[PDB]
């Protein structure tokens, strides 16, 4: 089974859509079309060294295309998203990462192109950049498992999917000023591989905009 | 098997002091500015409401205060003073702030005011949710905290001969709570 | 007696309090009202009314006449606006003297739409077009006919109908704002064309500007910042 | 959307301090005539009621006073009083004042007279509409303001040794609102 | 606080077989969560400084 | 396709019940509770240099739990078995076994702890240790293949089932006395692995009584 999804003119190739995780239970819904497409970012190396990956929601898409146009172009707006991480290994790889959906994810070793790196995201570090069993703010990581989250266990599955609906304390909010999400990626357990394998495997984020909306244009 | 004392209401809604407001009588000897005392309404003082609120992001809830006034004489002097009344003023959000005892704040329509007789009930009022969102945030990843409000107290007798300190404890107890989207929950190293 | 337990709030006066009171005249039989014209019922209907918005608050014009009258003349074709009006009904000093902004003045927080009604006071001959536009919150005001032209507007012909009445939306994240501070808007009015006239007639004429809240208006937490 | 703050009672029906009435004790050392207070009822002395009545020509209105008196020992000497009472006599439209402390009016039957024991509630009446007219007028072009009454207010208490100084502030809250043909609000200058 | 309750513990049964020059150096995580029927009650917070 | 099978207060994972051979085509039975569970035996190292194992039974199960208690406070008893041989190794060993199930399994090379090894089983040779290709009695181990057998061949499966009727002369037997069933583990063709891999794969035994029955208590 391989599924061929597709949003316009766009197309990933999903394993299957076995694991993907509804935060929250809630599907994304507008207030009771071409913007909401799949971004794919560029693929960060995981390595033996890692301590984690981050990007924020919906930062990480304020140059990409529509979603970037608009959510300048425009002073409100909300989206709920579809982060696809694909962690693509071989057989003979081991580990695991911990994709954890985090709202208002207030970082902490502040500044804002300090807590908005965009397209690229920002990484952990283990002792700016934020800790990695800390999130930044001070909290053991074990607990961060409370959060919207999958785990990508190199040895069963190597793609996770998160489904994300806006979650704000307003109906509707200034996507340039106050993200919404932040998406961190962290190791739980390390990578490790045979002797002379592919030794940094690539970590792939596919971000598609869903119930994306906006007012008012300028 | 009930899980009824792990409601969020039965979590949160207990009496927790959350500050202790010292104000002295206007004695026209040499006092200070501290013939009144002004705080501003908020949780992040006070570490087991505050650890128990960072428990979740967002939230809503009415805000129950009740207010203990306990008054001494400061001076081992033959202090004499007839009953003080007390002015525990809440000012909402958005309001101004008291700046000196005779402010014009103190005599505004809008603010609304108790007048504490000493050596009674305890006073009491029962703020709503005063939040311009739909929750309050107690994390907010943007760029420009709630405000909940301010509390000014005063005593109300004026040319008082011996001076009189008191405080004033102020009980907050937070009433039909809600919360969403639950976090880790901090330690209590940075508190 | 009904054994009773006096709680905390006893004796206390809260002046928001609302509770019954001995009357001291209970006795005596009031004056009946009568149907007097003009009964309000809401301080909003009064600032559904459209009062004059004072465009030139100068050192010389404010405080007179002259303070609300916009003066279009004949002089180089500038792109720049006849007018640029930020909409801060509460925290812009001309709308802010408004009915409008007296009422906003008592209040904390307000919502809805306002109705902005601009009116040519020259001639009955007097022939031309004015632009009209209304940039919406968060965006820098436009500085040239065209880039008003190309957002929202309303091409105003001076020549047929002698006034203009475009209504702003009500765009928040909040469902309300604050009034005091962070935008808003901004109506503005160029020029399309130089106002044309027939003979010896004056090149100079004046336009009016009224402002008032819509039905959809609200406002809350009264806040009175009356003092001396 | 909801209009009910911007509701005539909601936007005119709040407690606003209007007076401050200060009484000695009737002590028989060298005491003038402050032993007792006189205030006609008239909201043209505090800005906040006035230019929120004068955006609008008539008027209705019950009128609810509380009274909170707060007493205090003038001399630092050894200073002793038993419990204070106070007389606050309220006066209707058309009626004879107090010139004396010890006039007729305070035993007259149709003044209404609360007696207000010291260190308890604060006292309260509610005076109805007492308006000849069937609208209270801020502005009459005409030739001949209107009569709401007077608070007068003295110390029960005659042959006391130590002299007690005490305030009646006067909150008024217009109760059961009706105004018509609104007015421009004045600037706050001519205040 | 306090006196038992038993003890999870994890044993090789068989020492772990791999195949080619793949790592001999695994990890396992482990997990912990209240069930449906788990209850508690009698608040009694114990933060302060 | 991953069946956990219960008994009680212990659990077994099991690729796949496909390849169960029973003994003489007869499941166990009653004459015509808690101790009928699995009882998984200590693990064996099948190396290159392996001749091959064997166990008796109930002598192996003397010592475990209810199975070895009641076989000892008991004088008389019958039991059906379930021998499931797990012999998990990766894709890149290769090897046989042939697990053998022999009825009255007398060896040679004969003195009650000499041909009644418990737990931890006895061991073949190739030249005490009775002799792998005999089976200590003189006898062709290419004729073995008579007996109640089952071939785990690493390259298609990895796993064998063995369900061992009651076989005596007898209805009931004291089992402290007299063995019934003995398994032998030999290996047809040799272990043999790649370059590094792990040079010794394990073979684990779960037994699991079944129609355990005895008399008379003491």
């Amino acid at each position: 089974r391989v599924l061929q999804l597709t949003l316009g003119n766009s197309t990933i190739t999903t394993q299957e859509a076995a694991n993907s995780v509804v935060a929250y239970g809630r599907w994304p819904e507008y207030l009771r079309v071409a913007a909401c497409r799949f971004y794919t970012l560029d693929t960060v190396s995981w390595t033996k060294e890692s301590r984690g990956w981050w990007w924020k929601l919906p930062d990480a898409l304020r140059d990409m295309g529509l979603f970037g146009q608009n959510m300048y172009y425009h002073y409100l707006g909300r989206s709920g998203y579809t982060v696809h991480v694909q962690c693509n290994a071989s057989k003979f790889h081991q580990g695991a990462l911990g994709v954890f959906a985090v709202p208002e994810m207030c970082l902490a070793g502040t500044s804002y192109q300090n807590a908005n790196p965009g397209e690229k995201g920002g990484t952990f570090t283990g002792t700016f950049c934020p800790v990695d069993y800390l999130l930044g703010n001070g909290t053991l990581l074990g607990n961060a498992f409370v959060f919207p989250h999958q785990i990508i266990n190199l040895r069963t599955n190597n793609c996770a999917t998160l489904v994300l609906p806006y979650v704000n304390s307003l109906s509707i909010d200034s996507m340039v000023k106050h993200n919404n999400w932040g998406i961190a990626i962290l190791p739980l357990a390390p990578l490790n591989f045979a002797s002379e394998s592919s030794p940094e495997i690539p970590i792939t984020l596919t971000i598609a905009p869903m119930c994306c909306e906006f007012n008012g244009l300028r | 098997r009930s899980r009824s004392e792990s409601s969020i209401e039965s979590f949160f809604a207990r009496g927790a002091c959350v500050t202790i407001m010292t104000v002295d009588n206007p004695a026209s000897t040499t006092n200070k500015d501290k013939l009144f005392a002004v705080w501003k309404i908020t949780y992040k003082d006070t570490v087991q409401l505050r650890r128990k609120l960072e428990f979740f992001t967002y939230s809503r809830f009415d805000m129950e205060l009740t207010f203990v006034v306990t008054a001494n004489f400061t001076e081992t002097n033959n202090g004499h003073a007839l009953n003080q009344v007390y002015q525990i003023m809440y000012v909402p959000p958005g309001a101004p702030v008291p700046e000196k005892w005779d402010d014009y704040t103190w005599q505004t329509s809008s603010n609304p005011s108790i007048f504490y007789t000493y050596g009674t009930a305890p006073a009491r009022i029962s703020v709503p949710y005063v939040g311009i969102s739909n929750a309050y945030s107690h994390f907010y990843d943007g760029f420009s905290l709630n405000d909940f409000g301010i509390l000014a107290v005063r005593v109300v007798n004026d040319h008082n001969p011996t001076k009189v300190t008191s405080k004033i404890r102020v009980y907050l107890k937070p009433k039909h709570i809600r919360v969403w989207c639950p976090r880790p929950p901090r330690a209590v190293a940075y508190y | 007696g009904l054994p009773v337990m006096n709680t905390p709030g006893s004796n206390q006066y809260l002046t928001a309090d609302n509770f019954q009171s001995p009357c001291a005249l209970p006795e005596f039989d009031v004056t009946p009202p009568i149907d007097i014209p003009g009964e309000v019922k809401n301080m909003m209907e009064l600032a559904e009314i459209d009062t004059m918005i004072p465009f030139d608050l100068s050192a010389t014009k404010k405080n007179t006449m002259e303070m609300y009258r916009v003066r279009l003349s004949d002089k180089p074709h500038t792109d720049d606006p006849i007018l640029c009006l930020s909409l801060s009904p509460a925290s812009d000093p001309r709308l802010s003297h408004t009915m409008l902004g007296e009422i906003l003045n008592y209040y904390t927080h307000w919502a809805g739409s306002l109705k902005f009604t601009f009116l040519f006071c020259g001639s009955m001959m007097a022939t031309g077009k004015l632009l009209v536009s209304y940039a919406p919150p968060g965006a820098d005001p436009p500085k040239k006919r065209k880039e008003a032209m190309l957002g929202t507007h309303v091409i105003w012909d001076i020549g047929l109908q002698s006034s203009c009445t475009m209504v702003v939306p009500w765009i928040s994240n909040t469902t309300y704002r604050q009034t005091i501070d962070t935008e808003g808007g901004y109506i503005s009015v160029f020029y399309q064309t130089r106002i044309v006239v027939p003979l010896s007639t004056p090149r100079e004429m004046d336009i009016l500007g009224f402002v008032s809240a819509c039905n959809d208006f609200s406002v809350r937490l009264l806040r009175d910042t009356t003092h001396i």
